[PDB]
């Protein structure tokens, strides 16, 4: 009967690939 | 992503949209399902 | 490919198949050298026919009856290589084609092949998530009636009036070109079947 | 010792590849010499027959054996499919296990499957007594051609 | 720019025309988790069947340092099953406990034959007992493990 | 000897002693029709449960299958892999079955089956009988309604048992299908035949394989599919856009009806017979004890069909096969002791007294066994045997005396 | 009784997520 | 030749584990004999009617 | 192989460059979102 709770929601630490929203021309 | 149904429930009621899959095949194994069914 | 005394019978089939193996080019295209069982004529041990007195099953029930259920029952048995069938008839779907409704219909004998082709497989679609559970795509196809054969596209009008293959032949089940021949006591043709033993068992 | 046969029939459903492909298989392994229980998978689209020998059976032996009784069944199957012949080893053989992480992020699952797939894989499997290097999990880079129906 | 059409006026219809061409992910047939904490790309090892792990696992851990420079920067080959653990505690396990029984029946054979050199014979049949035996053994094709140790 | 019997009806039995490897894996079990998004969700949430622990170092999950042939998992399956923290560093009161404990009452969501093994005990167990649990029951026959009506009644009378903690029988037709049935006379009207239609199922529904780009030794598939939106569900496949070859504009549904019905999920075959296993986990208890008390249970409260067959697999199957041999090798060991105490000494009443002396080093036996709280099993059946060979060794020096 | 009970904490971990139905035109 | 005259076999209909053959073929008086094989309809790719 | 938006996000906003996160052949992209937040 364990109370041990969780973080349900999907998670990812261990290194996200990432890019900066610009402004700029096509 | 809606669905309607012509009935079955009623306004207010509240339905599971996550972990529906864990929760229905618990309700199966405890013979909630075979029970629902015998009911009606 | 008989070999000399005193060779070990799987050294032998081992060798065969690698020789298979560089000789597989050079036959044509369609071709496929197939190896044998591991048996031998003298490995026919026991015989039987199939019977039916009263006549509610013919020769090809037999011969189904034989070939997808009684062989599969008796190879299970160890030392066994192989419960052939012998004699019987094999089911067989005949399209016969009349050649002048061909011309009438100006459909050639190549498109209605071509037509068949298409006309007997089935498909999947992957899958779909439905309530957190997988919901496997599965499409049909498969020709499993005479109406699905005679039900075979072969050209439609801008209109929407189809021609099938119904409309050039008739659809029959007929017997398969026989490859062995079965008679039992002189008073009836039957379907057989021999057990083949494995060689030094 | 243990033998896998590895057969893919894409698109085919559960019933369909058991009835094609895994069925007529385990039926003609039942009875290779040397064979003690014989065991089915049919998914779908993926047919694995695990092949168990009894006590004593040289492993060569038996793929061997495996391998010329695959031959005279190959035509019994589909048109397109194809009966493999899987390793030498079994899920025993798993040995060493790891993960590819970046924790900078430069890399991504992608990055990494590559990594794994097309230069770890091979590094490794140069390694005497190794069967497979196998990559587990990450993502495979597809080109994905998305067709608008309008 | 695949080709799909062509005009007499040589105005040609492209696969981007019907589609668009992007690089998305495979259907994944699995899936790698680490820690709980994010999905992970991974590799196993198998070995070959009547083969040797802890000898494997030593080239395994010693090609991986070459390749610790050849791998990008950033990435990181964190080791989630490792058999050479067990082999090594399993292992020096069983040397222990030869070596204690030696040294406690040494003592004992000591305590009831009052003199050394009594004594140090029924010792002296013991290293050489062993001698036999694994000389034994490297003519079968055993190798050192608990069972053939425990024996 | 008659206080030797004391000790016999108190101890247990199992085929080995559960060795304690450093790791350990969790391989739960669910319901067919679980998808790989869920299964991977259920993966990292089970992932951070079993990590919350404090005896665990680290935790590799993994759902479905890796890239060989020695793993047919499929992506509703799970297989993480639990390395534990060296024995130094574990609480004071701590043992291996109870670091299990916590884990089993730690990590549990609902309809989730839990089970714990050891690695290399696992992938032994697995290669011998199939079975991923020590406790293995397996369901035969040739109608796959029939197996799975037996594997279910036998699964509840198995959790009704005092020492078992889950059992969870996999179910042989439990799979979701979208039927597309493909209609040759409407379609024939647009001049499609079946391979037609199917095109849109495999491509545009379906997301299959059509090519490989080549990249220097590497390979990557390409595919072909319309997006997500109209092959969302049920509903958009009935309205799938389909360009005739005669050009004309159509849905799904005016070429094939869509439905969704249920049959095989996976259809798993043992020498070509269908098969149902049920995998019970008792850890609190001896096996041969809950072996036998399910044995009863399912004798009773479960009356069997035609022809389906009920067996009990698993270590327990190996159990029997020892013991039958064992048992078989007592006469052997007894005849020949009985030759070379016959040799040296050539008396045969004298002989025979020698050998009447092991009955006495077996009740030594026994009663330490119970005292160190022992079970019964293949190593234990060992040292009796080369015990007794030590007894009669002593029988000799002090008969020559 | 109709329907099955389970531990909050459980459903918790799960990630649960409920909604409420409603009547109008789709 | 091989399909009007001759049975060739065409295809196999699926039916479980167990397989049949499909053939096409004109009906036998079109191919009883020499001087009947030597009349063998034949529809051209250009829809002539000929022998 | 930049794509402009017309609207939605703020310059500067970080963004994760990757739809290598919902499996191809079967995540519902609306549901397998909906798994990032709570």
């Amino acid at each position: 009967a364990s109370g041990v709770r969780i973080d349900p929601t999907q998670t990812q630490n261990l290194g996200v690939k990432t890019a900066t929203v610009t402004r700029g021309p096509l | 992503g809606v669905t309607a149904l012509r009935s079955g429930l009623a306004e207010g009621e509240k339905v599971v949209s996550s972990g529906l899959f864990l929760i229905d095949s618990e309700a199966n194994i405890s013979g909630a399902l075979e029970r629902m069914r015998s009911e009606s | 490919v008989i070999f000399e005394d005193g060779t070990d019978p799987y050294w032998a089939r081992s060798r065969v198949l690698e020789y298979l193996n560089q000789v597989q080019g050079k036959l044509p295209a369609g071709v496929s050298a197939e190896l044998g069982p591991d048996a031998t004529g003298v490995g026919w041990i026991y015989e039987y026919a199939l019977v039916d007195r009263s006549g509610k099953h013919d020769l090809a029930d037999l011969r189904s009856l034989q070939d997808w259920f009684l062989k599969y029952e008796l190879k299970t048995i160890p030392d066994v290589a192989e419960v052939a069938s012998v004699g019987g008839v094999v089911k067989e779907y005949q399209v016969v084609i009349d050649p002048q409704r061909l011309a009438q219909y100006g459909i050639s004998l190549a498109e209605v092949k071509s037509a068949l082709d298409a006309s007997n497989q089935e498909a999947g679609g992957s899958s779909i998530e439905l309530a957190e559970a997988e919901y496997m795509v599965r499409a049909s196809g498969y020709l499993q009636t005479l109406d699905d054969f005679n039900h075979i596209v072969l050209k439609a009008s801008e209109n929407g009036v189809p021609v099938y293959l119904r409309d050039v032949a008739k659809v029959q089940i007929g017997p398969e070109m026989r490859r062995g021949i079965a008679e039992l006591n002189g008073e009836g043709e039957v379907a057989g079947g021999v057990v083949i033993l494995r060689s030094g068992k | 010792v243990q033998v896998i046969i590895k057969t893919s029939y894409p698109g085919q459903a559960p019933q369909i590849v058991e009835n094609q492909v895994t069925y007529p298989l385990t039926t003609t392994m039942l009875s290779v010499p040397g064979a003690k229980t014989v065991r089915g998978f049919s998914q779908f689209g993926d047919s694995y027959v695990y092949v168990i020998f009894e006590d004593g059976t040289d492993p060569y032996w038996a793929r061997s054996r495996v391998l010329e009784y695959l031959n005279q069944v190959q035509g019994k199957l589909p048109a397109g499919v194809s009966a493999e012949l899987g390793p030498d080893a079994t899920g025993v053989g798993w040995i060493y296990e790891y993960a590819l992480v970046d924790r900078s992020g430069k890399h991504d699952l992608a990055d990494l499957r590559s990594l794994q797939d097309w230069f770890l894989k091979y590094e490794l499997k140069t390694i005497p007594d190794v069967a497979e290097v196998a990559s587990v999990g990450g993502v495979v880079k597809e080109y994905q051609v998305v067709i608008d129906p309008q | 720019h695949i080709v799909l059409k062509a005009s007499e006026n040589g105005v040609p219809v492209y696969l981007r025309d019907v589609a668009k061409v992007q690089i998305g992910p495979e259907m994944r047939r699995g899936i790698a988790e680490l820690n709980g904490e994010g999905e992970v790309a991974g590799g196993v090892v198998i070995l070959r069947s009547g083969k040797n792990a802890r000898e494997v696992i030593a080239a395994v851990k010693d090609k991986l340092e070459t390749l610790k420079s050849s791998l990008p920067e950033g990435v990181e080959i964190v080791t989630t099953y490792d058999r050479s653990q067990l082999i090594d505690r399993a292992i020096d396990n069983l040397s222990g406990k030869l070596l204690e029984e030696f040294i406690v029946v040494a003592v004992v054979c000591a305590l009831f034959l009052w003199h050394v050199r009594s004594a140090l014979v029924a010792i002296i049949s013991l290293p050489l007992g062993l001698c036999i035996a694994f000389i034994v053994m490297h003519f079968q094709g055993l190798n050192a493990n608990i069972m053939s140790l425990g024996g | 000897v008659l206080t030797v019997l004391w000790p016999l009806n108190k101890v247990g039995g199992e085929f080995l002693p559960q060795i304690n490897e450093g790791d350990l894996l969790y391989m739960p079990s669910t319901l067919p029709g679980i998808s790989a998004a869920e299964a991977a969700s259920m993966l990292q949430k089970t992932d951070k449960l079993i990590m919350s622990v404090p005896e665990v170092a680290r935790v590799f999950g993994k759902t479905g299958k890796a890239e060989t042939a020695t793993d047919s998992a499929p992506l509703e399956m799970v297989e993480t892999t639990i390395q534990l923290k060296p024995q130094e560093q574990w609480r004071p009161g701590m043992t291996m079955d109870k670091i299990i404990e916590e884990l089993d009452n730690t990590v549990r969501l609902p309809g989730l089956a839990n089970l714990w093994v050891p690695p290399i005990r696992n992938r032994i167990d697995m290669l011998s009988t199939g079975i991923k649990s020590p406790i293995g029951i397996k369901v035969s026959g040739t109608v796959l309604a029939d197996i799975d009506a037996m594997a279910e009644q036998i699964e509840e009378v198995a959790r009704t048992v005092p020492g078992v903690a889950s059992a969870l029988a996999e179910r042989l037709e439990g799979g979701r299908y979208i039927n597309v049935e493909i209609n040759r006379e409407k379609a024939a009207r647009y001049g499609m035949t079946v391979a037609d239609v199917q095109l849109f199922v495999t491509s545009a529904v379906g997301g299959a394989m059509v090519g490989e780009t080549v990249e220097g030794i590497a390979r990557y598939p390409i595919n072909l599919r319309y997006p997500q939106s109209w092959r969302d569900s049920p509903q958009a496949l009935r309205q799938l856009p389909i360009l005739t070859p005669m050009k004309q504009q159509i849905t799904l549904a005016d070429v094939a009806d869509i439905k969704v019905s249920t049959g095989p999920s996976m259809l798993k075959t043992e020498n070509a017979r269908p098969t149902s296993w049920i995998y019970i986990d008792a850890r609190d208890r001896d096996m041969v004890s809950v072996v036998h008390d399910l044995q009863k249970a399912i004798a009773e409260k479960v009356q069997l069909k035609p022809g389906t067959s009920v067996a009990f697999s698993g270590q327990f199957e190996l159990l029997e096969r020892a013991n039958h041999k064992l048992k078989l090798m007592v006469p052997m060991t007894l005849m020949i002791i009985f030759v070379l105490l016959y040799l040296a000494f050539r008396r045969v009443g004298e002989a025979l007294l020698i050998i009447s002396s092991v009955p006495f080093a077996l009740v030594g036996g026994i009663w330490l066994l119970w005292w160190m709280g022992f079970h019964l099993s293949v190593a234990t059946g060992t040292g009796f045997i080369a015990l007794a060979g030590v007894a009669a060794e002593f029988g000799v020096v002090m008969l020559m005396y």
